[PDB]
RNA sequence: GUGGGGGGACGAGCAGGGGGCUCCCAAGGGGGGUGAAGUCGUAACAAGGUAGCCGUAGGGGAACCUGCGGCUGGAUCACC
RNA sequence: GUAGUUGGCGGGUUAAAGGCCCGCCAAGCCGAAGACGGGUAGGGGCGGUGAGAGCCGCGAGCCCCGAGAUGGGCACUGAGACAAGGGCCCAGGCCCUACGGGGUGCAGCAGGCGCGAAUACUCCGCAAUGCGGGCAACCGCGACGGGGCUACCCCGAGUGCCGGGCGAAGAGCCCGGCUUUUGCCCGGUCUAAAAAGCCGGGAGAAUAAGCGGGGGGCAAGUCUGGUGUCAGCCGCCGCGGUAAUACCAGCUCCGCGAGUGGUCGGGGUGUUUACUGGGCUUAAAGCGCCCGUAGCCGGCCCGGCAAGUCGCUCCUGAAAUCCCCGGGCUCAACCCGGGGGCCGGGGGCGAUACUGCCGGGCUAGGGGGCGGGAGAGGCCGCCGGUACUCCGGGGGUAGGGGCGAAAUCCGUUAAUCCCCGGAGGACCACCAGUGGCGAAAGCGGGCGGCCAGAACGCGCCCGACGGUGAGGGGCGAAAGCCGGGGGAGCAAAGGGGAUUAGAUACCCCUGUAGUCCCGGCCGUAAACGAUGCGGGCUAGCUGUCGGUCGGGCUUAGGGCCCGGCCGGUGGCGAAGGGAAACCGUUAAGCCCGCCGCCUGGGGAGUACGGCCGCAAGGCUGAAACUUAAAGGAAUUGGCGGGGGGGCACCACAAGGGGUGAAGCUU
C-alpha cells in the first residue's frame, strides 16, 4: 500500500527550517473598522 | 426503458394465450409474438415444360405456412432491425 | 393515483394516525424514538469521553489517497470499550504515549460517522493527560 | 359515485372555461349551486343563468364571459370565523384586490366581501379569480 | 397496670419454587459482509458469442446448467 | 384480558360516598374506536427554532400541583402527619463505648469523597420581603436578603482623539497638542455593615485584543521558503507522487471581536413526513384478484329542531412570560402603570346557508325485472379429427436415425418405406384477429344438460338501498408435496456418444420423476398495463366486436353497405400533463372519495420473534456496522462473433517478380 509509517510522524514539521516571526498585536474592533474604511472606501 | 407500446406482442385484452411451437426451434412464444410466413410451395418447380403438358402429369400446389420464433425470424432474414422511426411502418413480410 | 386519501372534515384522527404510521420510514425519527444512539454508541450520547491509550496504530487512507493516518487504540473508562481514535495534527502522535489518559471526541464527518479518507474512524483525541493536544502542538502548553 | 355537486359543477365550469366555450351545462344541481352561481354572476365571473326543467332535478346553463382565471370548490367545507376570513383570503386568492371567496352563512351564501361587511362567519365554499 | 394461650386485619424479612423480560460468559461453529488483487474459470453488459430475466425443482469447484410455466425490461411494434 | 373481577342486596368502617372492606346473590366488566402487555415519563404555566403551518423539550433554573426523605412497613400526639433536622420494626450500612449500652443515613445551607466530558464560600444580616410567638415592645428564622467564586443570559463602554513625517493609502515608530472613560489613590454619599454604584478631588497616554480562516462552496495570496502521494490537510467536493494558491513556516490579507472557535442535541435547512404541501408506468413505492365489518365519504325537494357552524354577551382560562402603548432608571438592558392575547371550558341571547338528527315526497346513482341476440365463461356427460407410439399380419431388402461432421443407437428374429387391422395417451391445426369471455389466475374440436356474469332495447318494479374498506376472509400459473389411477409424446435427475485445455454445459442417443385424471396441501410468478377501486368534465380522425334505430341493397338468410346512440377493444392525435420516454375520453389531464404502499445505497427479503405448512418453505420483518452515491430518461461517441451501403494492389480476384532455406553485407 502506501509508503507511510508510524515512525515518520511529524517528519515535515520537524524538518522545516525555523524562521523567527515578528511580534504582532491585533487591533481592537473600532480601529479595525477604521483601517478597513480607510483602505477600502478611501484610497 | 419500455421499447414498443405493443409489449412485443399484439395479444389483446386477455390474460393468457394458447401458444405454439417454433419450426426449427421450440424456444417460441404464444400465438402472437410469432412469425407465420406463408409460401406458395409446389413439388418440382419449372418442370412444367417437361411434365404437366406432357404425359398427363397433373401436379398440385399447396400454400404452406411456417411458424418461427424471434430468433429464427431474424436468422432467416424474415425480420430486420429497423430504425426507431421505421419501427411503426406497416409492411407485409414478403408474403 | 387520486385524492390523497382521508380528506374528510371528520377524518382528522384518521389522517393523524395515517401520518404517524409513515414517520417510522424515517431513519432519523426511528433512531431518536428508539434510542439507538444511547444503546450502541461508545460515547453513549456524550459529546466527549475519557480513555486509556493501549497501542499506537496506523490506518491506511482510502484508495485514491496514499497515507498512513496515525491513530491510537483507546479503552473508555465508563464502558471499557476499545475504539480507534485518530490523532490529528502533524507530529501529533509523538505527544501520545501508552497508558496515557486521553479525551476522546467525535471526529466530525457526515452524521457522526468516519471522516473523508480515513476508513472506519469515528473519534479523535482532544486532550492528553488533561492538556489539550492543540495547545501542546502549538506550544502554548506542555504535556504533563 | 357522485359526491359533491358543487365541486362537480365548479370543475365543469373550469374545464369549459379552459376550452374557451361560451356556455356550460350543469347537471345535477341544488340550491347551493344556484346561490353560488348567483354570487358569481353578481361579481361578473359568470354570465346569464338559465334553468332547464328536465325531470331529473333540473339543469343550469351558464354563460361564460372569459373572466375566470381559476375556479374551484374549497373542500372540506371549513367553518370559518369573521376574524379568520383574512388568512383564507390570502391562502386562496392572488392580490388583495383580485378574486373573492364564497361563504355560506346563516344569512345565506355570499362573498367574503359581503361577509366581512356583515361581520359574520360561516362555511367556506369556493374561490374565484 | 399487667403477664401467658388463641384468633384478626396490615405487614416487613428470610426461606423457596413459577414465569417473563433483560444483560453478560463460553470450547466450538454458521451463514455473511467489507478490503487488496492472489489463484480458477468467464456467468452479465453487443442476437456478450447457448437472447435475457422471474418463481420453482433437481444437479454441479464456483460463477452457473437443465426441466416446467411466465415476461419483454428482445434482437420482432410488420403475414397472406 | 379480568375472577373481588362487573353489578345487586344487607351490613362494618369512615369525618364522609364508594367492592373501601365483609355476608349472600347473579355473570357480569374491558377490548381491534386497540384491551391486556411492554417501553418511556412527574403534569401545567411555559421554553428553543421557523415568514408561517409546524417540529422539538434544552418540560433544568422561575411560579402552581404531585411524590419522596437509604429500601419496605406500622403507629403516637394533634384541627391537621402515619411527620426530611420526632417514634417503632425488618433489611442493609456506619460512628462512640468503660462491652454492659448509645447514636446515626445532608434528596436544608456551606463543605468532603465518588462518578462523570462536566461545577461555587465549611462567608455576612435579620435592615428589606414574610412567617411563628407576643397586648405590646420585641425575638427567631442557611426562608429571605447581601456580597464571594464561576467566559450563566441580556445591556452599555474602554483598550485613546487631533495634525505632521517616515511607512504603502496599512500596521507600527517618531514629533507637537488634547482628554481621562478606564485602571490606580482620597473624600462625601451609599451599604444592616461592607463591596460595588454615584458626586467630587490627584498624576497620567499613560493600565488594557484575541479567536478562527485565505482551492470551490465562502470574505480573504498563483507571494516566499521547506517537504515531495511521505509528512499533513479534508464537514462535502478534493489537495500532496518536483516546479503545492489546499500540507509545514514567513510575510500579508479576511471574518467576528471581549470574544472566537471544536464536538454534541433541537429547529431551519426539508415540498426529505407533505393539513397548508410530496410521490407510487420506467427513478423507492398499487397488496396476485375479489367479498365485506369498524371507520371515513355519500343524490334531489319540502317541513321541524338547532347538535356542529356563525354573531354578540357573561363567568372564566393564577401570576410571571409574550404583543402594543405611556412612564421611571444617563439611554439601554430592566422596572412600573394600562390594553391585548395566552387558540380552550361553561352560561345567556340570537341566525338557519351548510353538516346532523326527525318526518313526508321523489328518481338522476344502485338493485330487481321483461325481450331478442353475443361470448374459448364454468361444471357434467356422450362423441369425433388428424397426428402419434406400440402391437399383429402382408410386400420388399439392408440399411435406417442423427449431425457442421460424426458416433452412440435401431436393423438380417424382415429394420427404415408401403398396405391391411387393433390398442392407447395427449392435443383441437386452417378458420384465427393488438377477436371474444372472465375479478385475477385463466378459457379454443362437436352435441346435450345444469349454472353464472355482462352489453343492448324498455313510459317495467323498489326509492339512495351507494363508494372505499384497516382488521377478517375466499379464489389464486408453474414447479413442488400427500394418497390413488394412468403413462402416447416430451422430459429435471441419471447413463452413453461427441466437442473442448477442461465440458460435471451448449449438439446427438436414451431415460426416471414430472407433465394427464381424482381428493387434499402448497399460496408463490416479469401473478405486468410494472398503471388500486368508484364517479363527473375535457377536440377529433380511423380498424374491429355486441345490441339497437334510420336509409339502400339483397346469395330473400340470423345477410351486406352507409349514418346515429350505447357499451368493449386497438392505432394516431387537441387541451393538458411529464425528467423524459410518453399518457392523452381505455389519462399518466382537470376534479370529488376511500384504501394500500415510499422516504439514498449496501447490510438485506438477511437475523430474532410470531403465525401458517406433511415438507420444501411461506407471510411478517430489523438493527449494528459500512458507504457518497446507487438510480431514471435522453445526447454524443466507442465498440459488437447485429444489419446495410461504399471503397482500397500499404485488400482480394487474374497475374508477374519475389522474401522465408545456403554463403556473404548490414
Ligand atoms: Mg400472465
Ligand atoms: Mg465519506
Ligand atoms: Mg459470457
Ligand atoms: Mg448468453
Ligand atoms: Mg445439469
Ligand atoms: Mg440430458
Ligand atoms: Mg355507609
Ligand atoms: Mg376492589
Ligand atoms: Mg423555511
Ligand atoms: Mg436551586
Ligand atoms: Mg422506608
Ligand atoms: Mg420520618
Ligand atoms: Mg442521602
Ligand atoms: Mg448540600
Ligand atoms: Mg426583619
Ligand atoms: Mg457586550
Ligand atoms: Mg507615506
Ligand atoms: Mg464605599
Ligand atoms: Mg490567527
Ligand atoms: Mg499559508
Ligand atoms: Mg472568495
Ligand atoms: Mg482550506
Ligand atoms: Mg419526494
Ligand atoms: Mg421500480
Ligand atoms: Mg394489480
Ligand atoms: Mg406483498
Ligand atoms: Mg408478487
Ligand atoms: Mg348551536
Ligand atoms: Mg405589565
Ligand atoms: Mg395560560
Ligand atoms: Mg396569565
Ligand atoms: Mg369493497
Ligand atoms: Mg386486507
Ligand atoms: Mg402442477
Ligand atoms: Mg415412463
Ligand atoms: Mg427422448
Ligand atoms: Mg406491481
Ligand atoms: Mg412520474
Ligand atoms: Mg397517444
Ligand atoms: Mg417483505
Ligand atoms: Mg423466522
Ligand atoms: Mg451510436
Ligand atoms: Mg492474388
Ligand atoms: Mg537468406
Ligand atoms: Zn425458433
Amino acid at each position: 500500500p502506501s509508503h507511510g509509517s508510524l515512525t515518520k510522524a511529524g517528519k515535515v514539521r520537524n524538518q522545516t527550517p525555523k524562521i523567527p516571526a515578528k511580534p504582532r498585536k491585533n487591533l481592537t474592533p473600532r480601529r479595525r473598522n477604521i483601517r478597513n474604511y480607510k483602505r477600502r472606501v478611501l484610497y | 426503458p419500455k421499447k414498443r407500446k405493443n409489449r412485443g406482442r399484439k395479444k389483446g385484452d386477455k390474460g393468457r394465450e394458447p401458444y405454439v411451437y417454433c419450426d426449427n426451434c421450440g424456444k417460441v412464444v404464444p400465438r402472437s409474438k410469432a412469425i407465420r410466413l406463408t409460401v406458395p410451395y409446389s413439388p418440382v418447380p419449372p418442370d412444367l415444360a417437361r411434365e404437366l403438358e406432357k404425359q398427363g402429369a397433373i401436379i398440385s400446389r399447396y400454400l404452406v405456412t411456417k411458424t418461427y420464433c424471434i430468433n429464427c425470424a431474424v436468422f432467416f432474414g424474415i425480420i430486420k432491425v429497423r430504425p426507431r422511426e421505421e419501427r411503426k411502418k406497416r409492411v407485409p413480410l414478403q408474403q | 393515483p387520486g385524492k390523497k386519501s382521508p380528506y374528510g372534515l371528520f377524518a382528522g384522527g384518521k389522517l393523524k394516525k395515517k401520518r404517524q404510521k409513515f414517520r417510522w420510514n424515517d431513519v432519523t425519527y426511528k433512531r431518536r424514538m428508539l434510542g439507538l444512539a444511547e444503546k450502541y454508541d461508545p460515547l453513549e450520547g456524550a459529546p466527549m469521553a475519557r480513555g486509556i491509550v493501549l497501542e499506537k496504530v496506523g490506518v491506511e487512507a482510502r484508495k485514491p489517497n496514499a497515507a498512513v493516518r496515525k491513530c491510537v487504540r483507546v479503552q473508555l473508562v465508563k464502558n471499557g470499550k476499545v475504539v480507534t481514535a485518530f490523532v490529528p495534527y502533524d507530529g501529533g502522535l509523538n505527544y501520545i504515549n501508552e497508558h496515557d489518559e486521553v479525551i476522546i471526541e467525535r471526529i466530525g464527518g457526515p452524521e457522526g460517522k468516519s471522516l473523508g479518507d480515513i476508513p472506519g474512524v469515528r473519534f479523535k483525541v482532544v486532550k492528553v493527560n488533561g492538556v489539550s493536544l492543540w495547545a501542546i502542538w502549538r506550544g502554548k502548553k506542555q504535556k504533563p | 359515485v357522485m359526491l359533491d355537486l358543487l365541486s362537480n359543477a365548479l370543475t365543469a365550469i373550469k374545464n369549459a372555461e379552459a376550452m374557451g366555450k361560451r356556455q356550460v351545462v350543469i347537471w345535477p344541481v341544488n340550491k347551493l349551486i344556484y346561490y353560488t352561481l348567483r354570487v358569481l354572476q353578481r361579481y361578473g365571473y359568470v354570465g346569464e343563468i338559465e334553468y332547464i326543467d328536465d325531470g331529473r332535478g333540473g339543469k343550469y346553463v351558464v354563460q361564460l364571459l372569459g373572466k375566470i382565471n381559476d375556479i374551484g370548490a374549497i373542500r372540506p367545507r371549513f367553518p370559518v370565523k369573521y376574524r379568520e376570513i383574512v388568512e383564507w383570503e390570502q391562502k386562496y386568492l392572488p392580490a388583495r384586490q383580485i378574486g373573492i371567496l364564497v361563504i355560506s352563512t346563516s344569512q345565506g351564501v355570499m362573498s367574503h366581501l359581503e361577509a366581512k361587511e356583515k361581520k359574520i362567519g360561516g362555511v367556506l365554499l369556493a374561490y374565484v379569480y
